[PDB]
RNA sequence: UCUCUUACUUUUAACCAGUGAAAUUGACCUGCCCGUGAAGAGGCGGGCAUAACACAGCAAGACGAGAAGACCCUAUGGAGCU
RNA sequence: ACUGAACUCCUCACACCCAAUUGGACCAAUCUAUCACCCUAUAGAAGAACUAAUGUUAGUAUAAGUAACAUGAAAACAUUCU
RNA sequence: CCGAGCCUGGUGAUAGCUGGUUGUCCAAGAUAGAAUCUUAGUUCAACUUUAAAUUUGCCCACAGAACCCUCUAAAUCCCCUU
RNA sequence: GCUAAACCUAGCCCCAAACCCACUCCACCUUACUACCAGACAACCUUAGCCAAACCAUUUACCCAAAUAAAGUAUAGGCGAUAGAAAUUGAAACCUGGCGCAAUAGAUAUAGUACCGCAAGGGAAAGAUGAAAAAUUAUAACCAAGCAUAAUAUAGCAAGGACUAACCCCUAUACCUUCUGCAUAAUGAAUUAACUAGAAAUAACUUUGCAAGGAGAGCCAAAGCUAAGACCCCCGAAACCAGACGA
């Protein structure tokens, strides 16, 4: 099929 | 943090005897936080290296850089310190001894890429160490000529001896 | 076999290795041999005898069938009236 | 946490102590220094053999070079010296030539002679003399 | 932190001596 | 070790309030392979192999081998010259001052466990003595062990102190089975 | 290995084989604890065998300090100006003759 | 734990299974061994030879009339309430040297067993008991102490 | 670095307190108090182990059932779990079987 | 589009001023040929090769970077359809 | 003829070079009892040791000062021009 | 991120499948096979690990081990001496 | 010496005891944080599922009545992996801690804050001088990974043997693993600091004590019984149900 992972976004802390 | 730069003008010495050297001075100042990168810095110190004060300042004022500025306002304090605190009578006779740099304390910011990854934006900083002493400046190490090497050379094949036995 | 329970946390048993064995107080396990009632019509009377004999188990087998019960299947019962009480005790023994 | 490593520096330091005179960064990486550190031992330990091997042809290389200075071989003199009943080892015969070639030329001078004797003892099929400087001491 | 007297003891000692061979007394 | 319960408890990896859903696609990112936060391996998780509940050591010595252990004790406090016998345990004023210089006259050492029986029967000058010292004690007759004859340096008894003694170590030798506890009236047990 | 630490050669102090003999150990700076289990052997060497192995050579002086430690230890000192400080931390008192003797 | 797989994973059968192959315990029918051993009747030894030895040490007075719980003071026998034990039984096997001549209560005497003991001049009664009674003569004191 | 600088303070403790010095007393009563009562009674703590050892899910199992029936929720849920786990790691993994 | 490519402008390209990444890194004092090895060697044997250090372009190799291969096979691990 | 091993001999005493596995002896940071307080021993317990699991967290190097990058011009700073 | 969604609980689900598994010394220590919807696993044989009881373990020799038409080798099995 | 390393207290978990609380005025069921108007309808229900039996369709402690022996006994169970009582002697009121810890440990918590989605929900680091900061003083420095101080100088898994001196002379194919055979061009790795991985029964071995009896009721016994020591990992999937949310 048609694979795809989507992004994670880190906290706002770093 | 650590800050033992600015505090080395204060270390007394005691009193000399008559039949005793003049011994020349020691000057420390350093400035912390600067906006800047150490690499840079580190360029500047490297053309400035053991000169005189006043032609590191005529170079300074000709370089086009964002630090330059920064350093001659840095040697003009530490020149106006020294001959108002540390005893210095002329102020033509003085040359930079040691001059490094540093790194500051750091941030963390984002650079947005394109696409849901993203960089780490790390802003960078550096200080800058200088140290004036006075008298006039040592002439560089003259490049030796052929006879250095060939008394070297001479040293080196007479000092070889037997070896693996006795 | 169930180590440890969740009620008591003791140890349990296998009551096919009680129906199907039977453990003497000296170490051994009586057994049967198998087939013994089915088919007896073409098997020799020699093989219908040999099937019908108390026949004792090895030195795994009697382990394992130990290991499958706890210390109430390794005492001693005193019945009244036990056709294989004389096989409890077992004498003339030298290692 | 309860009674963890609290002398885990000593460790590092014990281990880096052997890695004080090392190129790049195997004298402050500790996972590089143990690898290091244990392939350098291992080496010096294995490198005993090695060292008396070369100990050993370096000798026998001075031994040929002074015969042939002299005027002989390594393979004659050694047969000349083990059929004389002298026992001189290597390191000996060397330090003779490097420091007393006197001595030196009179065993090359010895040898040559023995070596003649044998020679014409072999030609001969001997009979009566059967060399001067041989004749063999019997230790009972 | 990490409780402990002994370690603490054997590197006040390592330090002491790091002292006393970079500043050699008279 | 009878007497000891530890009270320490860690929580695993599924007591510790959080991790439910799974952290990023195992096959997806190319991340390491995790399946749920609050890991013994992750920041902020269990302890995998640490103490749960409170654990009790509890196992108890035959009563002859604590007889014979109690014979013992008082042998080796007797051949070591630490064993005063006494008659009556009586003060003429009662002060640890006196109580102090009495032992350091009479070569005790830095510590003496005093005796005596049926703790109601105790005068209460020694009593007022005692209850000003740390290293001074005053102990029944029943409440006689090791631990404490042990972690003093000489031991101080009565004649009624060591008579019940004897015959309440004596009385394990020549008995007959335990078959049901001691505690019913038997008829010849007291 | 030999190329990390430094090295040296052999020979005498002051030829002693030429002329005569003379002894090279001079002080021995013992600290035997009054009070532990650390210090047994120390004690028991002090109280046999220190007698006399100061009357086998006049040329050597012992002193016992007797401070209150936890690890026994040794000062031995030298013509040349060596100070050599071992440890006796649980050790035999034949271990520790042994040790005095190598010294 | 030695190599790979289910010897050091854990993940192992129970006792017993032998991948599949039918196990020992199972190829072998069933048989009436232990059918009802929960309720058959047990009854502890006890020979004569015994019996004069505990006479003979004095924890057994031949004066007095002996029946369960004069052999449980004496501590000659283990009577268990439970375990299904309905006395304790007699054994012959000290017939010869037994001069004891006292009267015995025993649950099972045989033949052997009697005539020894009426040799010398005692009695023998034959006697059944609940398990209650065993019970209650076995340990006295907390039948007494129970209030019933 | 994981070492601390600075010599932590001499923890002094005074080894004659009051449960040091009396340390063991009334210990053994049975034997020389005309058995009137169990040494076990004299233990303090947790009322699911007053003078009973056992292992690690047995003392589980006591607990939920003379104080589970008295507990909170997460606590019991919390137990309840652990029991399962135990049991699937007892009568399902291990090794010498 | 080609024979056969070419003339110019911008983005861009090379240097100066600063914020300043991402993938990736066991350590490198990092050349070639013949031969060998877990079967395609800059680190193994024999030879050839050698003062050191940056900038500006191309890809021949380091079976280079991204996805525990979607193609082949195992699983008493699953799911969809009839 | 000689060279030529971890094979043999010379002073020492000899447990100090197999996969999985098994057995025997020491070692250290915590608390507790017993002695010492410039730091160790006798006994009981362990959350008792990290050169590795695309192991979790925080600091920081190579990649790399590499790619991306802003502000139309003059000027009294009141204005003018495409 | 729908051949069938996000959150919580069952759940630390299971998984013959992958990887990792923490200080020292010494000694012992290498595999004829059978069964299984099984050869990627498991169980039992054989060997390896400890402390005991008993006495025999190895080449052993004159001799012994039907065959059939066409040959039938190198060898083996029991074997006190040494 | 710059970067940066340690400085204990908010307290955190379980015991014994005790049963613990909920309007100062206004607003809070519609668009909660809204003073004021006409259909009153709104609960009363076998939980399921995973795993195990090498699959799985019967089955699989979880059921909320204090200990123990009986007893893992009779029993139920594709009579198999497993589950499991009852009858019975019995069950001594009152005492304030941690042989647990100190911010990567202990509740996630200074906090259910920021942030993500309309939504249920998920959800993380924080604070270190000092008696006198109304002592802005002069000091206490010294250790990891990154840097200048103090760049390179021919040759080679970065190592060993060595000499008067770094190179020059010789030898020598990184680390753990599925593998007969791996540095191989197979797998993992940039370092430092913190954390992380062998938990346990019947039957066995050794050492005290007693003894035809042992054992603090129950159990065993034709030399036995009690006690102690000794022992059996971690992480990683697609799937299923139940309660709520979205055009
Ligand atoms: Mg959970
Ligand atoms: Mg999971
Ligand atoms: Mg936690
Ligand atoms: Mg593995
Ligand atoms: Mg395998
Ligand atoms: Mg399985
Ligand atoms: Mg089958
Ligand atoms: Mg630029
Ligand atoms: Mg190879
Ligand atoms: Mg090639
Ligand atoms: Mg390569
Ligand atoms: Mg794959
Ligand atoms: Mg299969
Ligand atoms: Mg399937
Ligand atoms: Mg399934
Ligand atoms: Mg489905
Ligand atoms: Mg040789
Ligand atoms: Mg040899
Ligand atoms: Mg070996
Ligand atoms: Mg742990
Ligand atoms: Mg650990
Ligand atoms: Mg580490
Ligand atoms: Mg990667
Ligand atoms: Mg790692
Ligand atoms: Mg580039
Ligand atoms: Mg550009
Ligand atoms: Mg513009
Ligand atoms: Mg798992
Ligand atoms: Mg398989
Ligand atoms: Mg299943
Ligand atoms: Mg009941
Ligand atoms: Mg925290
Ligand atoms: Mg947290
Ligand atoms: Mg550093
Ligand atoms: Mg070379
Ligand atoms: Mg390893
Ligand atoms: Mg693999
Ligand atoms: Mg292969
Ligand atoms: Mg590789
Ligand atoms: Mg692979
Ligand atoms: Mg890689
Ligand atoms: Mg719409």
């Amino acid at each position: 099929k048609k694979r795809f992972t989507p992004p994670i976004y880190q906290p706002k802390f770093k | 943090i650590s800050r033992k730069w600015e505090k080395k003008n204060k270390i007394v010495y005691p009193p000399q005897l008559p039949g005793e050297p003049r011994r020349p001075a020691e000057i420390y100042h350093c400035r912390r936080q600067i906006k800047y990168s150490k690499d840079k810095m580190w360029y500047l110190a490297k053309l400035i290296r053991g000169m005189s004060i006043d032609q590191a300042l005529a170079q300074l004022e000709f370089n086009d850089k964002k630090g330059a500025k920064i350093i001659k306002e840095v040697l003009l304090e530490a020149q106006d310190m020294a001959v108002r605190d540390h005893n210095v009578e002329f102020r033509s006779n003085l040359y930079i001894a040691e001059s490094t740099s540093g790194r500051g304390q750091c941030l963390k910011r984002i650079r947005y890429h394109g696409r849901g990854r993203f960089g780490i934006m790390e802003k960078v900083y550096c200080h800058y160490f200088v140290k004036l002493v006075e008298g006039p400046p040592p002439p560089p190490e003259p490049p030796k000529t052929a006879v250095a090497h060939a008394k070297e050379y001479i040293q080196q094949l007479r000092s070889r001896t037997i070896v693996h036995t006795l | 076999l169930t180590y440890f329970s969740a009620r008591k946390g003791k140890r349990k048993t296998v009551k096919a290795v009680i129906d199907r064995f039977l453990r003497l107080h000296c170490g051994l396990w009586v057994r049967r041999k198998a087939g013994y009632k089915k088919k007896l019509w073409k098997k020799t009377p020699a093989r219908k005898k040999r099937l019908r004999e108390f026949v004792f188990c090895n030195k795994t087998q009697s382990k394992l069938l130990d290991k499958m019960t706890t210390s109430f299947w390794k005492r001693r019962n005193w019945y009244v009236d036990d056709p294989y009480q004389k096989y409890h005790d077992r004498t003339n023994l030298k290692v | 946490l309860r009674n963890r490593v609290t002398d885990r520096y000593f460790r590092i330091q014990e281990v880096l102590k052997h890695a004080r005179h090392f190129r790049g960064r195997k004298n402050r990486c500790y996972r590089l220094a143990v690898r290091t550190v244990i392939r350098a031992f291992v080496k010096c330990t294995k490198a005993r053999y090695l060292k008396k091997k070369n100990m050993r042809t370096l000798w026998i290389n001075r031994i040929t070079a002074a015969s042939q200075e002299h005027g002989l071989k390594y393979p004659a003199l050694i047969g000349n010296l083990v059929k004389c009943q002298v026992e001189l080892n290597r390191k000996v015969l060397a330090d003779l030539a490097i420091y007393e070639p006197k001595t030196f030329k009179s065993l090359a001078a010895l040898a040559s002679r023995r070596r003649h004797e044998g020679f014409a003892a072999a030609l001969g099929d001997g009979k009566e003399p059967e060399g001067i400087f041989s004749r063999v001491v019997q230790y009972h | 932190v990490k409780k402990g007297f002994r370690a603490a003891f054997r590197f006040q000692k390592e330090l002491e001596r790091q002292r006393l061979l970079r500043c050699p007394p008279p | 070790n009878f007497k000891r319960i530890s009270y320490a408890k860690t929580k695993t990896r599924a007591e510790v309030r959080g991790g439910g859903r799974k952290p990023w696609p195992q096959k997806g990112t190319g991340r390491a392979r995790h399946g749920s936060i609050r890991s013994p391996l992750w920041r902020g998780g269990g302890v995998a192999h640490g103490p749960r509940g409170p654990t009790s050591y509890y196992y108890m010595l035959p009563m002859k081998v604590r007889a014979l252990g109690l014979k013992v004790a008082l042998t080796v406090k007797l051949a070591q010259d630490d064993l005063h016998i006494m008659d009556s345990l009586e003060l003429p004023t009662g002060d640890p001052q006196y109580l102090t210089e009495l032992a350091h006259y009479r070569r005790w050492g830095d510590s003496v466990l005093l005796v005596d029986l049926t703790h109601e029967e105790m005068p209460q000058s020694i009593v007022e003595a005692t209850s000003r010292l740390k290293t001074f004690n005053l102990i029944p007759a029943v409440g006689l062990n090791v631990h404490s004859m042990l972690k003093h340096q000489t031991l101080v008894l009565t004649l009624p102190t060591v008579a019940f003694l004897e015959d309440k170590l004596l009385w394990q030798d020549s008995r007959y089975r335990p078959l049901y506890p001691f505690s019913l009236p038997y008829s010849d047990f007291p | 290995t030999a190329r990390g630490t430094p090295s040296r050669f052999l020979a005498s102090v002051l030829h002693n084989g030429l002329g005569r003999y003379v002894q090279q150990l001079q002080r021995l700076s013992f600290s035997v604890s009054r009070d532990g289990a650390s210090s047994r052997g120390a004690r028991e060497f002090v109280e046999r065998e220190v007698i006399d192995f100061a009357r086998r050579n006049p040329g050597v002086v012992i002193y016992v300090n007797s401070r209150p430690c936890c690890v026994p230890r040794v000062v031995a000192e030298y013509l040349n100006g060596a100070v050599r400080e071992e440890s006796i931390h649980c050790k035999s008192v034949e271990e520790i003759s042994t040790l005095v003797q190598k010294l | 734990r030695g190599h790979k797989g289910e010897r050091q994973r854990g993940t192992r059968p129970r006792l017993g299974f032998e991948g599949g192959q039918t196990p020992f315990y199972i190829r072998i029918p069933k048989y009436g061994f232990n059918e009802g051993h929960s309720f058959r009747r047990q009854y502890k030894p006890l020979s004569l030879n015994r019996l004069q030895y505990l006479i003979d040490l004095g924890r057994v007075d031949p004066s007095q009339p002996i029946d369960l719980t004069q052999l449980v003071n004496g501590r000659g026998v283990t009577i268990q309430p439970l375990k299904r034990d309905y006395g304790v039984q007699l054994v012959e096997e000290g017939a010869d040297t037994f001069t004891a001549k006292v009267n015995i209560e025993v649950q099972l005497a045989s033949e052997l067993a009697i005539a020894a003991i009426e040799k010398n001049g005692g009695v023998v009664t034959t006697a059944f008991y609940d398990p209650r009674s065993l019970d209650i003569v076995c340990k006295p004191v907390p039948f007494f102490l129970r209030g019933q | 670095i994981g070492i601390r600088l600075t010599l932590p303070p001499p923890k002094v403790v005074d080894r004659w307190n009051e449960k040091r010095a009396m340390f063991g007393v009334y210990d053994n009563i049975g034997i020389l108090g005309n058995f009137e009562k169990h040494p076990k009674e004299l233990i303090r703590g947790p009322i699911w182990l007053r003078g009973w050892k056992g292992n690690e899910l047995q003392r589980c199992i006591r607990k939920r059932k003379m104080v589970g029936s008295r507990m909170f929720a997460d606590d019991l849920h919390n137990l309840n779990k652990r029991i399962r786990y135990l049991y699937k790691h007892f009568n399902r993994h291990g090794k010498f079987r």
